[PDB]
């Protein structure tokens, strides 16, 4: 919510609002942004957490909401994005573990990931292939750099990848002071062994590190959240 | 009105807190959402986010049918809807979710009403069903603080894998037979027909090493079966004994 | 009915066929590597006689094939069966005169063999130098509409950026446009514009997988 404003707001914002220094100029925005790198940040739950913040139209658009047991219906519900999206009001559509389905293995037999990139591939053909983009641009994100795809290399495919680091103290605290910008901060938070314990956990475990660190604060007498909490709960969960 | 609506409403308070035994932190992690939450909603507010949503009953069935029977009798005196496994997995399917919306309109006519999905262990009839129920249950519309705990048998595992690292957490287990845990379903038992205060409860308890709630529930109801069966007039464990020691062996033989 | 445009040193074809389809194509009729997925027993056959014979029924039809290179034990048996649908497709009977189709690859090694004799890929074509002079071209006739600051060179950002395509130079003037945009000024240091170019371009090279 913090973190990232500018990328966000004037990548959605401009492609609209400044249309006559388009003209003016003759450049095209970039459409196609990637919140990739290791875990621990929370792409999912912050990154659905600013799709609110925009204030713009939002449709939700999951793993298992595009792969159906049937065929054919993948392209079904790519043009039917395309119909709310491209036909509709502009809305904010963004996915997430992309790396998982970029799979391009030597044996074609049998590969499941080929038929998703067969609907993925349609989609990037529906790019690629359709200059006119400056309506509803794709915005997708990976929590891992182990397979890329090297088709996303386009204005209108994934172009502004945007790397973010493993959440050291610096980060861990950027993300957590987000996380935690509006609830009760007592003044003895000094973030740094909880921010140093949080490894190999994503921003949707560091969040039920925060509800747990909302359990015990009953008990303890303190109607606020104290520093040790948060390690309290770390250890509590692992 | 169907019989599922005249059916849901959960009524003659079952079971209570009295049998409080062997698996104590689990039924307390489970107590302290569907109690805490709704009887102090003005410090989990200023506490913090949000408070717990709910856990997970997986696993071995132990004293199945007993836990939530304790959430129903420990309610605040507002009872709350509960909903069976039985009645997603039916014939003439697309029935699912005019049902699975309506009782969430009648959870609005009952200012927020809890919602609980009991033995959810009962192909794109299914699909619809659990990904439209996770596109009820997690999504903002009907509510996202009410209620959500799937107590069962099985988990019938097509999604968690993924699905599960989100607004659901806290993966534990359902129950576990001890040996001093039965005294206090026993103690429960009581209530049940006039037995003779003389027989110790722990004497019927020891005899019994390894068993789970349904094994002495099967003591209690078995007994009762053959109690009646005896044409008698008081129930004293000297007549239907052959009961208990073949009601806990001939069972323990295979489970 | 068919060409083969392949460059031993380095990669990115099918921005070339995004070139020339960017430039003239005039015919949308698209065609993925991941249609031949076979999950199945193998029935191919039904969608090459379908597919061509919408071909056939259609009279708009230039098709681009493109990642060829991770699809090329029965892992070849599948491929010769294709390909003698193809055979049976610009062999027998048929329109060759309303089809047209380009395939695309990766690396110089799995240029499939099979593909390599002739009747299936007939002009085959080695590009060592990318067309300087057409990429030259293609900068002098696509700087335009572009309005960069007065002290330019073409050939200097020409001989900076090379091995990929014209056109992907087109994309990196314009990325420095995209970027000039950003800085919310017409003309600006070229600081900036050699700032595209390495970053860009040379992250062109190394995401270039």
């Amino acid at each position: 919510l913090d973190k990232q404003i500018q990328e966000l707001v004037e990548a959605i914002v401009l492609p609209m609002n400044h249309k006559e220094k388009f003209e003016n100029l003759g450049i095209q925005p970039p459409k196609g942004v990637l919140m990739y790198g290791p875990p621990g940040t929370g792409k999912t739950l912050l990154a659905r957490a600013c799709a609110a913040q925009t204030k713009a139209t939002f449709l939700k658009l999951a793993g298992p909401q595009l792969v159906q047991m049937f065929i054919g219906d993948g392209a079904k519900l790519v043009r039917d994005a395309f119909a709310l999206a491209k036909e509709k009001a502009p809305s904010i559509i963004f996915i997430d573990e992309l790396d998982a389905i970029g799979t391009k293995r030597f044996d074609s037999e049998k590969a499941g990931d080929r038929e998703v990139q067969r609907t993925m591939l349609e989609l990037l053909n529906q790019l690629d292939g359709f200059q006119p983009n400056t309506q509803v641009k794709v915005i997708a994100a990976t929590n891992r750099v182990d397979i890329l795809d090297p088709a996303l290399l386009r204005s209108g495919r994934l172009d502004r990848k945007i790397e973010f680091p493993m959440p050291n103290e610096e980060a861990r605290a950027r993300i957590m002071q987000i996380h935690s910008r509006k609830m009760n901060v007592s003044p003895d938070v000094n973030y740094e062994e909880l921010a140093r314990c949080t490894d190999d956990f994503n921003g949707a475990q560091c969040k039920a590190v925060c509800v747990e660190a909302g359990m015990i604060a009953l008990r303890r007498g303190a109607t606020e959240l104290t520093h040790e909490d948060y390690m309290e709960g770390i250890l509590e969960v692992q | 009105d169907p019989t599922v609506t005249m059916m849901q409403v959960e009524e003659k308070p079952d079971v209570t807190y009295s049998d409080v035994g062997g698996c104590k932190e689990q039924i307390e992690k489970l107590r302290e959402v569907v109690e805490t939450p709704l009887l102090h909603p003005e410090r989990f507010v200023n506490l913090g986010i949000e408070p717990p949503k709910g856990v997970l009953l997986f696993g071995p069935p132990g004293t199945g049918k007993t836990l939530c029977a304790r959430a129903v009798a420990n309610r605040t005196d507002a009872c709350f809807i509960r909903v069976i496994g039985s009645e997603l997995v039916q014939k003439y399917v697309g029935e699912g979710a005019r049902m699975v919306r309506e009782l969430f309109e009648m959870a609005r006519t009952k200012k927020a009403c809890l919602i609980f999905f009991d033995e959810i262990d009962a192909d794109n009839e299914v699909q619809r069903t659990m990904l439209e129920l996770i596109n009820q249950l997690d999504g903002f519309d009907p509510r996202g603080n009410i209620k959500v705990l799937m107590a069962t048998n099985r988990p019938d595992t097509l999604d968690p894998a993924l699905m599960r690292p989100g607004r659901l957490d806290r993966k534990i287990e359902f129950s576990l037979p001890d040996l001093e845990g039965r005294t206090h379903i026993f103690k429960i038992h009581a209530r049940s027909m006039s037995v003779e205060r003389d027989i110790r409860f722990e004497l019927l308890a020891r005899l019994c090493p390894n068993s789970t709630g349904a094994e002495i529930r099967s003591v209690c109801t078995e007994a009762g079966m053959f109690a009646i069966r005896a044409r008698r007039k008081i129930a004293t464990e000297k007549d239907f004994l052959e009961a208990v020691n073949k009601v806990i062996k001939s069972y323990a033989k295979f489970s | 009915k068919g060409c083969l445009l392949y460059g031993p040193p380095g990669t990115g074809k099918t921005l070339l066929a995004r070139a020339v389809a960017s430039q003239l194509d005039c015919n949308f009729l698209k065609v993925v590597s991941s249609s031949i997925v076979d999950k199945y027993i193998g029935e191919s056959a039904r969608l090459i006689r379908e597919m061509f014979n919408y071909a056939r029924d259609h009279q708009p039809c230039i098709i681009f094939m493109d990642e060829i290179d991770a699809i090329g034990t029965s892992a070849d048996r599948e491929i010769q069966r294709t390909l003698m649908e193809l055979l049976n497709q610009m062999d027998g009977f048929d329109t060759l005169h309303r089809v047209k189709m380009i395939m695309a690859t990766n690396r110089p090694d799995t240029l499939d063999p099979a593909l390599l004799r002739p009747g299936r890929l007939d002009r085959k074509i080695h590009i060592d130098l990318p067309n300087e002079q057409a990429r030259l071209d293609i900068l002098k006739i696509h700087a335009g509409p572009i309005t960069k600051h007065g002290e330019i060179d073409y050939e200097a950002i020409v001989k900076l950026s090379d091995g990929f395509n014209g056109a992907d130079l087109r994309n990196v003037c314009t990325e420095a446009g995209m970027f000039a945009i950003r800085a919310d000024h017409d003309f600006v240091v070229q600081e900036d514009f050699m700032k595209a170019v390495r970053k860009v371009a040379d992250s062109k090279k190394l995401e270039s997988k």
